[PDB]
RNA sequence: CAGCUAGUUGGUGGGGUAACGGCCUACCAAGGCAAUGACGUGUAGCUAUGCUGAGAAGUAGAAUAGCCACAAUGGGACUG
RNA sequence: AUUGGGCGUAAAGCAAGCGCAGGCGGAUUGAAAAGUCUGGUGUUAAAGGCAGCUGCUUAACAGUUGUAUGCAUUGGAAAC
RNA sequence: CAAGGAUAGCACCGGUGAUUGGAGUUAAGUCGUAACAAGGUACCCCUACGAGAACGUGGGGGUGGAUCA
């Protein structure tokens, strides 16, 4: 059974509430009409796992997931440390 | 107009003739100037380049007997295929057929072509025809319908006239079939068709 | 019908029997003209196959044309 | 080989030397300098191979601290430079990328312009050889 | 060649004790085959007006090259800041121009061409910009003898 | 401009008002609410039958009609043709137009209509001007 | 049209949907979205396309075709 | 007015300044390739635009043969 | 749970409505000469007062002012 599912590379940015975090993913996109690349910045709120740990201010790879509620519809699957 | 009826004022307005010349026989005064009455003296009012190209496309067009919006319908035809458009506007309009019919030296006029093909006294490809509206392919025959071969004009005419090179006849059986396409040095004709492809702006 | 009145005309294309014509279908097998019928159809006998063997039968009016073409003498192949 | 009065680099390779270009020509300059780089150097070699260009060199006091270019033109006895017109289409506000099929031709194939895909600059013609489109910079003539 | 008329007008010095009321004729002269022209003059009447721009545009005449029947490359011409922008057109499809571009483009022998007018029209500044865009004309034995390379590309 | 502020400040196309927004407008019953429909030509009454001067460079003595509609706006409009039918209180024919000898007339009760009877022997012109074939 | 929002936001247990889920419920906890234009207001069936323009584009989205919407107005439920 | 306009005297450079965010940026090297360039694959329905062909006396028409931007995966190129 | 009613007053947008404001349109209306020349007190801009009006003046600023330049 093979599971694939849209991922997204972002940046976390806040946390408040019970292993759930928000993370900001920017993506730089040519403009329609003048094909200039503006970038839009957008939130996603994540849950985790088990295996991860929230902290803010790091890059994750985010993953599809069933719709937990309004918002939250994936889950942080990886994470890529800084080096 | 389709079947205009008078077509001396025309001549004698344009200088011109679908003939070579048959529209003045001294029947009275001989003059080569405007019809009506607007003074020997006065030629017109505006004399720019879109009066020529008036002029020009009037000649072109009453040459024929055709109306404008088919003359339309026949350029937006011929947009589809390209090439030097200035000739192959005449070589698609020399096409219909009271044309070539004239070109087998079987009818004086298009006008009497038109006549005799509309009442039912042509047949061609073994289909009546009765409009001179058909794109005549390279390789076609045309009948005369043994029936009405009885016409005195075209009996009478068929010796009287002059065959076209790029067209052959047994007018014995008055049959004749389409050999190639027309040429512009080979039949009699003046008119400036640069005018004509810049006039129409509709495309 | 479709396309011009007084001149019928109706694409062999395969479709299941639940939406009207011109409509939503799967595939384009090919088309028949009842104007002139001398044993002749535009027929791919190839992707016919597969539209019979996921269901979807097609029209009625069409298995005597198909035996004609000879398309159900390899479809009963699987029932034999 | 000495040039004091220290010069500056303007904002940018190619912005740079096109005004510079444009200058010299307006004004008969024989000489013109200008900051190094990897993106001028190929710049100069391409509108030097393409005989638009005079003389060109490279040159550094010790180090990459002090590396400049400087270039001449290519001129005739009767004081007319070799190059007549220019004019810059990508800014640095704004960058156009277009396929094969849309590569620009100056003139009518007579100017040459200045296209880089993969493997630095290159003329219009080497470019519609290999089929490579990319990105254009300038139009000179 | 042909002095064919394109703009007359009606103009007047004021002075005391009475204005003077003239005509002022443009003319352009081109043989069909090269050597084309243009000229004003201003008189009391029309056949003085006539004979001085004859004479004042013969003067200037200067001759025109011709590639193919067209003008093989762009041209934005610009003069009294009215730009006229030509392009080559390939023949069989015709010549498309205005009154003033079209008398001009008909009399320097040229048989089609693609052309555009930006900003306000006005007959003599256009007429100008016209004349000065094609005495730019460029040629590959021009650019041949610039560059390295003798070849069109 | 520059390229930032087109991206901020997008350009908004301008639209001339048009010269006839009454023909435009209509009502209806059951409720109020205006609505754009955009007609050629609409049906109205007149209340008042006179004459106005006109401007500058010409004077004259024309005939102007005040025309309720059966939508919101009320408007002028000029009688064309040598007389008139128009006394008060007949139902015509309003369509758009202009007449630049008074200030703000920008209609034209066209004749050959529900009441009005046209200028009879007019044969040069008449699709305008309602009047029968020239005569036999 | 400067702040909108309270099942709104989230954890736990249960119920329920054809399934996943504040979809509902009991407790607990307090954010979410926003100046990159939420929210309020005005207008509007969307799409292939028709038309014009060489084009970038502008205009309207009649036939025709796909989707959702409603069936005097508003609520419900049974049937399969 | 991206294609394709301006801001001295005609409309238009804010009264001037400090600056948040945004936009734009010195040279050399490396890495991947975020776009871009460039292949394959699947997706952009039918009808319709455009080109050829065919039967309607014939054009109008209809049918057919192809074509059409964009999207995602996948491998190359590393000049920007 | 619950459409719906009833009461009560809060928000938002429209139609209408005595009667007055200002603007435009009208062929040398009356008033006075305000401005255009050094327009007969140089002109203009900001602001304050006052008078039938045209504006006059106070304070600050400029020449898009004439002579001398
Ligand atoms: C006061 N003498 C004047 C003075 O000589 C003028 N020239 C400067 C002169 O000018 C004229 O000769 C003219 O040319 C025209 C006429 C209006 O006045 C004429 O008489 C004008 C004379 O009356």
């Amino acid at each position: 059974k093979r599971n694939q599912r849209k991922v997204l590379i972002g940046i976390v940015k806040s946390t408040k509430n019970a292993k759930t975090a928000t993370v900001q993913v920017e993506s730089r996109f040519k403009h329609p009409l003048y094909h200039k690349s503006v970038v839009r910045h957008k939130k996603y709120q994540a849950h985790n796992e088990g295996e991860v740990l929230a902290k803010d201010g790091d890059k994750v790879q985010i993953v599809e997931t069933r719709p937990l509620s309004a918002t939250k519809r994936f889950r942080i699957a990886k994470i890529i440390e800084r080096a | 107009m389709k079947y205009t009826g008078s077509i001396f004022k025309r001549s004698r307005r344009l200088g011109f003739s679908l003939l070579e010349n048959n529209k003045e026989f001294s029947k009275g005064k001989k003059r080569k100037t405007i019809p009506g009455q607007h003074g020997n003296r006065f030629r017109s009012s505006t004399m720019s380049g879109y009066a020529q190209q008036l002029q020009e496309k009037q000649r072109m067009q009453y040459m024929y007997g055709i109306t404008d919006k088919q003359f339309r319908r026949l350029f937006r035809l011929v947009l589809k295929q390209r090439g030097n458009l200035a000739v192959n506007l005449f070589r698609v309009l020399e096409s219909r057929l009271d044309n070539i019919v004239y070109r087998m030296g079987f009818a004086p006029t298009r006008r009497s072509a038109r006549q005799l093909v509309n009442h039912g006294h042509v047949l061609l490809n073994d289909r009546t025809v009765d409009t001179p509206s058909i794109i005549l392919n390279p390789g076609d025959k045309v009948r005369l319908k043994a029936k009405t071969i009885k016409i005195p004009i075209v009996k009478a005419a068929s010796e009287s006239g002059v065959v076209s090179p790029f067209v052959e006849t047994n007018n014995k059986t008055f049959e004749g079939t389409y050999v190639r396409f027309p040429e512009r040095s080979e039949l009699p004709a003046g008119i400036n068709e640069s005018y004509v492809v810049e006039w129409y702006k509709r495309l | 019908r479709m396309g011009r009145v007084h001149y019928p005309t109706y694409r062999i294309v395969a479709v299941d029997s639940r939406v009207k014509r011109d409509g939503k279908y799967i595939a384009l097998i090919g088309h028949l003209n009842p104007a002139l019928k001398e044993n002749k159809c535009k027929i791919d006998e190839a992707v016919a196959l597969e539209w019979l063997n996921k269901g979807a039968k097609p029209t009625d009016t069409v298995r005597s044309l198909f035996s004609q073409t000879g398309l159900w003498k390899k479809f009963v192949e699987s029932k034999k | 080989i000495t040039t004091t009065k220290p010069i500056k680099a303007h904002f940018d390779p190619v912005a740079d030397l096109l005004t510079k270009i444009n200058n010299a020509r307006k004004a008969k300059l024989m000489t013109v300098t200008t900051i190094a780089s990897k993106l001028k150097i190929a710049i100069l070699e391409i509108l030097v191979k393409e005989g638009y260009l005079a003389n060109f060199q490279v040159l550094e006091n010790k180090s990459k601290t002090k590396r400049i270019v400087t270039f001449n033109l290519k001129y005739t006895q009767r004081r007319i430079p070799s190059i007549n017109g220019v004019k810059q289409i990508s800014k640095p506000g704004l960058r156009i990328y277009r396929p094969f099929e849309k590569l620009p031709l100056v003139l009518n194939g007579l100017g040459i312009a200045i296209i880089s895909t993969s493997d630095g600059v290159m003329t219009d013609k080497v470019a519609r050889l290999k089929k490579i489109g990319g990105e254009i910079l300038a139009y000179v003539w | 060649f042909e002095e064919r008329i394109v703009k007359l007008k009606r103009i007047s010095k004021t002075t005391k004790g009475g204005r003077n009321m003239r005509f002022s004729v443009l003319v352009v002269v081109g043989n069909r085959k090269g050597k084309i022209g243009y000229g004003i003059a201003k008189a009391l009447e029309v056949p003085n007006a006539i004979k001085k721009a004859i004479k004042a545009a013969h003067n200037s005449l200067h001759t025109i090259e011709i590639h193919k029947g067209s003008i093989y490359h762009e041209v934005i011409g610009r003069s009294g800041a009215s730009r006229v922008l030509l392009k080559p057109a390939p023949q069989g499809t015709g010549i498309i121009a205005g009154g003033a571009i079209r008398a001009i483009i008909e009399l320097a022998g040229y048989s089609d061409i693609y052309t555009k007018n930006l900003g306000r029209n006005t007959p003599i500044n256009m007429i100008h910009a016209t004349m000065d865009g094609i005495l730019k004309q460029l040629s590959p034995r021009r650019v041949a003898i610039l560059r390295n390379k003798n070849l069109n590309e | 401009a520059t390229i930032a502020q087109l991206i901020r400040k997008p350009r908004k196309k301008k639209k001339v008002k048009s010269k006839s927004p009454a023909l435009h407008y209509n009502l209806n019953l059951l409720n109020k609410k205006v609505t754009n429909v955009y007609s050629p030509l609409k049906r109205g009454v007149c209340t008042r039958v006179g004459t106005m001067t006109p401007k500058k460079p010409n004077s004259a003595l024309r005939k102007y009609a005040k025309v309720r509609l059966t939508n919101g706006f009320e408007v002028l409009t000029y009688i064309p043709g040598e007389g008139h039918n128009l006394q008060e209180h007949s139902v015509t024919l309003l369509r758009g137009g202009r007449v630049k000898d008074l200030p703000g007339v920008r209609y034209h009760i066209v004749r050959g209509t529900l009441d009005t009877v046209g200028v009879e022997k007019r044969r040069q012109q008449r699709s305008a001007y309602g009047a029968k074939k020239p005569k036999a």
